[PDB]
RNA sequence: AGUAGUAACAAGAG
RNA sequence: CUCUGCU
RNA sequence: AAGCGAGAAGAACCAGAAGACCAGGC
């Protein structure tokens, strides 16, 4: 056997017999990079270099057994020297060349089976459609995307377990498969790598990057998934959108994920619409998922969620009413409940910023291998009847519960090191964040719980801590039951203008109050297919596009805004730019906004046209009418409040005089033409309800005055006021 | 039968010994 | 000579 | 006379 | 929703008094 031969040969050298006596296995990793070479700094140079000389390339001792040492032409394919630091000889490209022409062919049908992963790329690309290209205001945003979906079922361990088995099947070990997929997917690729003369290595490096799952950071505009990341280039651009489908199938996890965006945006932004339901349907008419038209995928998508409920009952789809969590499918059986945001301080010393539900409501929760009912408060877990099939399962469940109701001694059980903010300082999800923590460790968790007294309840029996049954003691509100209860149903539902969802009887069941606030990302590009195609972005897209909006329509906003402003204000351009803004602050806003401008109309000249632009779309609301003085109007953004300060330059909206262009969030959106009627001449009179900007303070009217407080003012005195960033002015309060 | 729609996080708990 | 610039190349080692 | 052109 | 290096188990592991007498509670 030639290996053995090559062992004796090896032996038979004194010194390389002590090395490989000497030396371990263990020291074999350190020996196996020992390399008198060191890496080049700048391959480009000496590529260009070598690319020169005869023989730069290093190939096997035996290619020159299988090649001619020169060519028909007498070109020296090879030659007679050792490569250094290595037994491979010198080898020119010609001989290359001369392989790949009058070389030893082979079978290559197993290449695609083991590079599966590249021809994937090749097959949906080749079924691809393309649509038309748009040239728009492209925000992308960088987040964490996945360019390699992996084998979702088989975690990276087991991924590296079946590759062993498949490619190394004596080197396993001690291991065994047990998860079923591990089974079957080793099973087919054994049977289809079968004969497979391409390198072991090359083989496990492919199979690693099919199954293991890779993400990464990069700025989007669409989908997320792998299907669309990997064509990102092609797809989104700095000023343009190509309308791509990749062809092939598409994971269900995507379209569920992607159908649940589409449907909280379209909700959240036909709930600012003075015909909800009617919005509604048009923006499911008229929105498409991963090249799939929105109103067919409902029909056939079962994804359990508020927002996707609501689209259904527009449609007259019958609806569930249930929602996910922890991977448990809640339904409100009973009950109600209002969100509110509201701040708490964990058990590690971290302040979060949690959304709590107020109001007694009741749940039951159906899990892969548990079920349960669950009565909760407000942060208070009433009762909770766990049936899971093992002490796990149970487990698992109690744990959702506990989370689920959002405790306070739920909230202070957290231990070690737990973040909610990932290393792009992006806010997580606070609930899915405890529930990680929680299902890592929970011993704390039952600990800090506490223990109510329990009786004979029949076929109830408690659990403890320790997850040991007992009978007199159990966690506070907590019984299991072993009668196995196990909802499904689709109950018909008419929804009212307002997207209210009602049952036969009458009671709200969905309401677009309970759809999530959170704006996420889709996992398949969403297109929609109206005059302005931005109505379900994101916040950013919207706030770029709708000032990008009122400086092209600048012409007629102009006029409009002068004669007729009320129907200015009612341009439905704005609307999902007001479901950016809060729904609490949305008309004391518009109020405020629609004072200011009537003020500036009635005051000849101070018009200011980038203050308009500024302005015009918080006045879309009704309004409100307040005394309270506004410094900075607030849009929800990804969770933050950004502020869109009243007088001044802010990085939210920025006008560069020097250049006359409005730039909105870091995006260009247009310039301002010169408007010879703006005369702005120091007096802004567009700042403050009810009070003109003189200018410059003099320090002789009072030293300073802050806004909220220069409502004191009665009429026509003058004033100085801290208004701005650290600018104090001259104000007075307007004759009328 | 029982089925769970979408599991997020980790799952099951170093509680049980 | 010249490249180049705070120190080098304008071949080096047997 | 042989070796080297990032050592 | 999150997502930035690896694991698994050689060998084998309890004791009797009984009897008499005295004191004592009930
Ligand atoms: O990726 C998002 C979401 O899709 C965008 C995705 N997802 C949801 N549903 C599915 C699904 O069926 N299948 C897949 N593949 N993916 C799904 O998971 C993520 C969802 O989380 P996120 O959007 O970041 O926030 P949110 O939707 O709020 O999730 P979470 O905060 O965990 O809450 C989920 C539901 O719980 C409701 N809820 C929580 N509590 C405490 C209560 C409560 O006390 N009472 C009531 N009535 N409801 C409660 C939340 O409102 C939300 O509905």
């Amino acid at each position: 056997m030639e290996r053995i031969k090559e062992l004796r040969d090896l032996m038979s050298q004194s010194r390389t017999r002590e090395i490989l006596t000497k030396t371990t296995v263990d020291h074999m990793a350190i020996i196996k990079k020992y390399t008198s070479g060191r890496q080049e700094k700048n391959p480009a140079l000496r590529m260009k270099w070598m690319m020169a000389m005869k023989y730069p390339i290093t190939a096997d001792k035996r290619i020159m057994e299988m090649i001619p040492e020169r060519n028909e032409q007498g070109q020296t394919l090879w030659s007679k020297t050792n490569d250094a630091g290595s037994d491979r000889v010198m080898v020119s490209p010609l001989a290359v060349t001369w392989w790949n022409r009058n070389g030893p062919t082979t079978s290559t049908v197993h290449y695609p089976k083991v590079y599966k992963t590249y021809f994937e790329k090749v097959e949906r690309l080749k079924h691809g459609t393309f649509g038309p290209v748009h040239f728009r205001n492209q925000v992308k945003i960088r987040r964490r995307v996945d360019i390699n979906p992996g084998h979702a079922d088989l975690s990276a361990k087991e991924a590296q377990d079946v590759i062993m088995e498949v490619v190394f099947p004596n080197e396993v070990g001690a291991r065994i498969l047990t998860s079923e997929s591990q089974l079957t997917i080793t099973k087919e690729k054994k049977k289809e790598l079968q004969d497979c003369k391409i390198a072991p290595l090359m083989v496990a490096y492919m199979l690693e990057r099919e199954l293991v799952r890779k993400t990464r950071f990069l700025p989007v505009a669409g989908g997320t998934s792998s299907v669309y990341i990997e064509v990102l280039h092609l797809t989104q651009g700095t000023c343009w959108e190509q309308m791509y489908t990749p062809g092939g199938e598409v994971r269900n996890d995507d379209v569920d994920q992607s159908l649940i965006i589409a449907a909280r945006n379209i909700v959240r932004r036909a709930t600012v619409s003075a015909d909800p339901l009617a919005s509604l349907l048009e923006m499911c008419h008229s929105t498409q998922i991963g090249g799939v038209r929105m109103v067919d995928i409902l029909r056939q998508n079962p994804t359990e969620e508020q927002a996707v409920d609501i689209c259904k009952a527009a449609m007259g789809l019958r609806i569930s009413s249930s929602f996910s969590f922890g991977g448990f499918t809640f339904k409100r059986t009973s009950g109600s409940s209002v969100k509110r945001e509201e701040e708490v301080l964990t058990g590690n010393l971290q302040t979060l910023k949690i959304r709590v539900h107020e109001g007694y409501e009741e749940f039951t929760m159906v899990g892969r291998r548990a079920t349960a009912i669950l009565r909760k408060a407000t942060r208070r877990l009433i009762q909770l009847i766990v049936s899971g099939k093992d002490e796990q399962s149970i487990a698992e469940a109690i744990i959702v519960a506990m989370v689920f109701s959002q405790e306070d001694c739920m909230i202070k059980a957290v231990r070690g090191d737990l973040n909610f903010v990932n290393r792009a300082n992006q806010r997580l999800n606070p609930m899915h964040q405890l529930l990680r923590h929680f299902q890592k460790d929970a011993k704390v968790l039952f600990q800090n719980w506490g223990i109510e007294p329990i009786d004979n309840v029949m076929g109830m029996i408690g659990i403890l801590p320790d997850m040991t049954p007992s009978t007199e003691m159990s966690l506070r509100g907590v019984r299991v039951s072993k009668m196995g209860v196990d909802s499904t149903e689709r109950v018909v539902v008419s929804i009212d203008r307002f997207l209210r969802v009602r049952d036969q009887r009458g009671n709200v069941l969905l309401s677009p109050e309970e759809v999530s606030e959170t704006q996420g990302t889709e996992k398949l590009t969403i297109t929609y297919s109206s005059s302005m195609m931005w109505e379900i972005n994101g916040p950013e897209s919207v706030l770029v596009n709708t000032y990008q909006w009122i400086i092209r329509n600048w012409e007629n906003v102009k006029i409009q805004w002068s004669q007729d402003p009320t129907m200015l204000y009612n341009k439905m351009e704005f609307e999902p730019f007001q479901s950016l803004v809060p729904k609490a602050a949305r008309g004391q806003y518009s109020g405020f906004v629609r004072v200011l401008f009537q003020q500036m109309r009635d005051v000849l000249g101070t018009f200011d046209t980038v203050q308009i632009i500024k302005l015009l779309p918080f006045a879309a609301a009704p309004p409100e009418q307040s005394r309270m003085q506004f410094s900075s109007l607030t849009v929800n953004v990804r969770g933050s409040g950004m502020r869109i300060v009243v007088r001044g330059n802010s990085p939210v909206f920025n006008y560069n005089k020097a250049t006359k262009r409005l730039t909105v969030l870091g995006k260009d959106a247009g310039a301002l033409m010169e408007d010879p009627d703006e005369g702005t001449a120091g007096v802004e009179s567009a700042v403050l309800r009810g009070f003109l900007i003189l200018g410059k303070e003099n320090k002789r009217y009072g030293p300073a005055l802050s806004i909220n407080e220069l409502s004191n003012l009665a009429k026509g005195e003058k004033a100085n006021v801290l208004i701005g960033q650290g600018d104090v002015v001259l104000v007075m309060k307007r004759k009328r | 039968a029982a089925a769970a729609a979408f599991a997020a996080a980790g799952a099951a708990a170093a509680a049980a010994a």
